């Protein structure tokens, strides 16, 4: 319901917070490889801005 | 004769640059302040192949420079 | 270039280059990835539906940066997760001057 | 606090069982189960069973 | 064409050794071979099948419309020596010269391969040619004509570090050393498992999984099995599948001596029916039992048949002659004792295997080396 | 001193080589230790910057 | 026997030809050897087969056919122009070509390493073709 | 006989000896190499070396009159000392540097890390590069 | 030549020697398990 809201923008920094706690959250609910595949989406969101500074 | 000789020097480093075996572990680093001034034959695939540039530092690496020197 | 070149009786074919397409750049992922360490179950489809009309020399860096991903976690093998890392950040240097 | 504690407890006990079966050991080759027992402070069950893995 | 070719030669072992099994076989046989236009490769499997009533004109204008497929192509060489490509005339009719040899026999791949071989600079057209000389010498089990381009494609190989060929030739030096009685070289090439496509040859990657656990509960002892077999992912997700290939390797695993022939009745009676395993499937059982037995015997030695009948199963004289034939092969040194009810074991075995491989080799050395050196001078 | 050329003349190059024995051993890996160098001239504009 | 351009073995006190010495120089290959671009071939142009097609019926064309060109009877061609964005396959398509041609590869872009190879750096750019004309079949190629 | 022969060839070197460079060689028992004085000479060789120990390039002792092939030197000729031997180090740690990142680990992967893990390349299927060139404006 | 006068007229073997084990007891040694479970 979100990520259709968001990635018609142009933001990226929340993108990493929400795919984020998502991959806490799948983690938490045990599932291993959807949590994993959570994960990735957010290490290939990281690897665009210049400054996540944390 | 002052560039041939430097010429025939560019010339053998080409020549015993390129075949060590593919297995001869000898890297080579090499630095100048000036990238123009470099005939292509060095930069090609095999001899030079990574290019790493060292630009001015920025806010960032101000406060780290600063916090580690001072 | 010259008009003085550009006689019609002086050049004999003028070939164009476009830049590649989807299946152009599925085409030559399959070719970069031959000399790798792949794994089973890898989309190279979405890789190519990921790039922004790449170059034919881009692929090969996407390839390559790859390879390195998969060497910083000293794995052996290379997935997908380390292609879409690679697609990152070649589009991140896309924005370089 | 540990979200896994079955990987810390029952592994690092894993480990921890011939690093004290190294300890009982060490002075002697033929040795008796039975006095070995109190110094691993465990029936001899899973002394047993465990030993024969190593 | 070559892709689909393996089922043939996988039904011409099937059908001919099993002597009741003989009608799935020859109707699926005759719902491939009616079809993709086969002639040559099976007069002998006609002289082992039944006399196929006609085989005046059903046959014949099969042969025919090969005779078009391949004319056309010999006559369109001509339209194609019109406009030299690569030699497009050898470059079409190459994969089409390995279509009409589908339906020959191996004389148009001996001479079409070497013919098409030295047409290309590009290896990667040489490295199918050696693909397709590998899998047609596997077809008529001509163990000698590729073990010479093995070596001849590892040189095109082994100019660097590579994907494709490296990974390709693992499986097909891995089903090579299966072929043979050779075990840990065929564990070594399927230690992969992970970038092998799912194939013509890999008809089921669930097949190369089953290969692959099959040899390797023999290889090696323990010092990577738990590790690879039990402490690995990618291979459990697949194992964890299928229940009898998780049941031996659990079992054998966790010693539970009476499911073990349960478990190798399975896959040894689906052993028998399967093919790269007919010379092998016997010293295999026996191999599995003394492995098995090692893990026993080597935990205890105050041991005998009174812990056998009720941990291992029953028939205490079948375990008697079975340790008794085991033992005096000069296999799992330990004494057994008569009616006193006792099985000693020897603690280390490790005295005259010492000794033992370097006389087993240098006395075939010798015996090479007495004929091959009385050859010369007369 | 100069400043830096595209290669005009021959006699230039060997001026740049010594400008660069110059910057390699004022810098290095052998740093120096109290050799102090007073450096004058009328106009720093023509100096190289690397200097 | 006495080629031009060959070593021989001198004698010293006399100067006497004593005997010829093989292993000589290659200057063309060394000066592409120095040039060394990369060596490609069909299998790794995958996604251009059109440019394929025309190079095909404007070069190989030529060399394997020239008297189709002849019957016809036109100007068998001798120029190519290749454009297109920077990188998208410009070097490899060339190289390969003239590689499966059987036609000797000469870049010559802009070195002076170049032009002490082909002649002794004199006056002009024309001694390429000296070095051409003895090994007729070959193909010139160049960058911006 | 003939081991008194060969020690009485070996008179040949024994103090004055002058250090070419081998070139290339023709045959068995002839040889091409080229001195240190500038030119260049077709030489004859002895039958004591071991041909195993030539035919990259290698500092090689000539004869001074007859200037003929007749010893193999072990590897030497200064590298403008070589290797700095012992403590001839800059004495600069990793944290000295700051804040490089991107850089000083790709400096890394590039020099110091398939300096060790060979093997990872080998099977991969990387290439790992021969030379590494850095630029930037000065300071 | 070499009539040799006549007045007179791994894949095999390894496991032929394990076969000569085989051969006489046990050919298709795979039921007597399924037979003897019951037996005793
Ligand atoms: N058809 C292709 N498919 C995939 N990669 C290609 C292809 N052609 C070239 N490449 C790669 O892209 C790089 C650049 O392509 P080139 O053929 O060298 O064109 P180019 O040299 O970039 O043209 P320039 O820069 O204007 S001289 C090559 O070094 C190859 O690694």
């Amino acid at each position: 319901q979100l990520l259709r809201e968001l990635k018609k923008m142009d933001d990226k920094a929340l993108l990493v917070e929400v795919q984020l706690l998502e991959s806490k959250t799948y983690h938490a609910l045990s599932n291993l490889p959807k949590a994993r595949a959570a994960l990735t989406s957010a290490r290939t969101t990281a690897n665009a801005i210049y400054c996540p500074p944390k | 004769g002052a560039d041939r000789e430097v010429q025939r020097i560019l010339l053998e480093l080409l020549n015993q640059m390129d075949g060590f075996d593919q297995n001869v572990n000898v890297k080579v680093i090499m630095a100048t302040n000036r990238a123009d001034t470099l005939d292509p034959a060095l930069l090609r695939p095999g001899r030079l192949d990574r290019k790493i540039e060292f630009p001015l530092p920025d806010r960032r690496q101000k406060r780290l420079i600063f916090s580690t020197i001072t | 270039l010259d008009s003085a070149l550009l006689r019609p009786g002086r050049i004999d074919r003028k070939i164009e280059f476009p830049p590649p397409n989807e299946e152009a750049r599925l085409d030559i992922l399959k070719i970069h990835s031959r000399k790798m360490n792949l794994t089973r179950g890898i989309n190279l489809r979405k890789i190519a539906e990921l790039m922004p009309g790449a170059s034919g020399a881009e692929v090969k860096g996407v390839c390559t940066e790859a390879g390195m991903y998969a060497l910083r976690e000293r794995r052996v093998h290379v997935t997908q997760e380390d292609f879409e890392m690679a697609v990152a950040k070649v589009m991140q240097k896309d924005s370089e001057k | 606090d540990d979200p896994i504690i079955s990987t810390h407890l029952a592994k690092l006990y894993d480990n921890l069982l011939e690093q004290n079966l190294i300890r009982v050991i060490e002075p002697f080759s033929r040795v008796q189960i039975e006095h070995i027992s109190s110094l691993i402070k465990l029936s001899k069950a899973d002394v047993e069973r465990k030993l024969s893995q190593m | 064409p070559k892709n689909p070719d393996l089922r043939i030669a996988q039904l011409r072992f099937l059908l001919s050794l099993p002597e009741h099994r003989g009608d799935a076989a020859v109707r699926d046989e005759l719902m491939a071979a009616v079809r993709d236009n086969n002639m040559a490769p099976y007069y002998e499997a006609l002289c082992k099948s039944l006399d196929w009533q006609i085989d005046v004109d059903l046959l014949n204008k099969m042969k025919k419309a090969n005779e078009d497929e391949l004319k056309r192509l010999d006559e369109e060489l001509e339209d194609a020596e019109k406009n030299l490509g690569e030699s497009e005339i050898r470059d079409a009719m190459m994969a089409k010269a390995e279509y009409l040899c589908r339906i020959g026999d191996k004389e148009g791949a001996l001479t079409a391969f070497r013919k098409t071989y030295d047409k290309t600079v590009a290896l990667g057209h040489r490295l199918d040619i050696v693909f397709y000389l590998l899998r047609i010498g596997l077809f008529y089990m001509d163990n000698d004509l590729i073990t010479r381009n093995t070596e001849k494609a590892k040189s095109l190989i082994e100019e660097g570090g590579d994907w494709d060929r490296r990974n390709r030739l693992k499986v097909y030096q891995g089903l090579y050393c299966v072929a043979i009685r050779d075990f840990k070289q065929a564990a070594e090439l399927f230690l992969d498992t992970v970038s092998t496509f799912t194939s013509y040859e890999l008809m089921d990657y669930k097949t190369f999984v089953t290969y692959t656990v099959y040899v390797s509960m023999i290889a090696l002892e323990r010092p990577d099995l738990r590790e690879k077999v039990i402490k690995g992912a990618e291979i459990l997700e697949v194992l964890h599948s299928l229940p009898a290939v998780r049941q031996y390797l659990f079992s054998l695993y966790e010693c539970r001596y009476s499911v073990f022939f349960q478990s190798l009745a399975v896959v040894e009676q689906e052993m028998k029916k399967d093919w790269l395993f007919a010379p092998h499937y016997r010293y295999y059982v026996r191999e599995m039992r003394i492995h098995a037995y090692s893990q026993l015997l080597e935990s205890y030695r105050s041991l005998t048949l009174g812990y056998m009948a009720e941990a291992f199963g029953v028939g205490v004289e079948f375990i008697d002659q079975e340790l008794s034939r085991f033992i005096a092969a000069g296999r799992l040194h330990c004494k057994i004792d008569k009616v006193n009810e006792i099985v000693e074991t020897n603690r280390p075995d490790s005295k005259n295997w010492q000794y033992q491989e370097t006389i087993k080799k240098g006395d075939l050395l010798l015996n090479r080396v007495q004929k091959l050196s009385r050859v010369i001078n007369m | 001193g100069g400043r830096r050329f595209s290669e005009g003349t021959s006699a230039d190059r060997e001026i740049q080589r010594t400008l660069m024995e110059l910057l390699n051993q004022m810098d290095g890996f052998d740093t120096l230790h109290r050799v102090k160098m007073i450096m004058a001239t009328n106009r720093p504009d023509t100096l190289d910057p690397a200097l | 026997d006495v080629t031009p351009n060959c070593r021989v073995a001198l004698r010293n006190d006399s100067y006497t030809l004593h005997k010829i010495l093989p292993n000589k120089v290659d200057p063309l290959v060394s000066l592409m050897m120095v040039e060394k671009v990369p060596d490609s071939t069909y299998e790794m142009i995958g996604g251009l087969d059109k440019q394929i097609k025309e190079i095909k019926e404007v070069i190989e064309l030529p060399v394997k056919h020239p008297e189709l060109f002849e019957a016809l009877g036109i100007a068998q061609p001798k120029g190519v122009l290749l454009y297109g964005p920077p990188g998208t396959g410009k070097t490899l398509l060339a190289r390969a070509v003239a590689h499966h041609t059987d036609c000797t590869f000469i870049r010559v872009s802009g070195s002076e390493l170049v032009q002490k190879f082909i002649g002794e750096g004199a006056r002009m750019v024309r001694e390429l073709f000296v070095m051409a004309r003895e090994h007729a079949p070959s193909i010139i190629f160049m960058d911006e | 006989e003939f081991l008194h022969a060969q020690e009485e060839v070996k008179r040949i070197q024994s103090i004055p000896l002058v250090i070419g460079q081998f070139l290339e060689a023709v045959d068995q028992n002839t040889a091409i190499v080229g001195s240190t004085t500038g030119s260049n000479y077709y030489v004859r060789i002895l039958s004591t070396i071991d041909r195993e120990l030539l035919k990259p390039n290698a500092s090689v002792a000539l004869h001074k009159h007859s200037n003929a092939l007749v010893d193999v030197l072990p590897p030497e000729a200064d590298s403008s000392i070589m290797m700095l031997t012992s403590d001839q180090k800059p004495d600069v740690m990793y944290a000295d540097i700051g804040g490089m990142d991107i850089q000083k680990q790709e400096v890394r992967e590039a020099v110091e890390l398939p300096l060790t893990h060979f093997e990872l390349y080998k099977q991969i299927g990387i290439d790992p590069p021969r030379g590494v060139l850095m630029y930037g404006p000065p300071g | 030549m070499s009539e040799k006068k006549q007045p007179v007229d791994e894949d095999n073997w390894d496991d032929d020697n394990v076969e000569d084990d085989f051969s006489n007891q046990l050919r298709a040694e795979l039921e007597k398990h399924g037979y003897k479970m019951e037996t005793s």
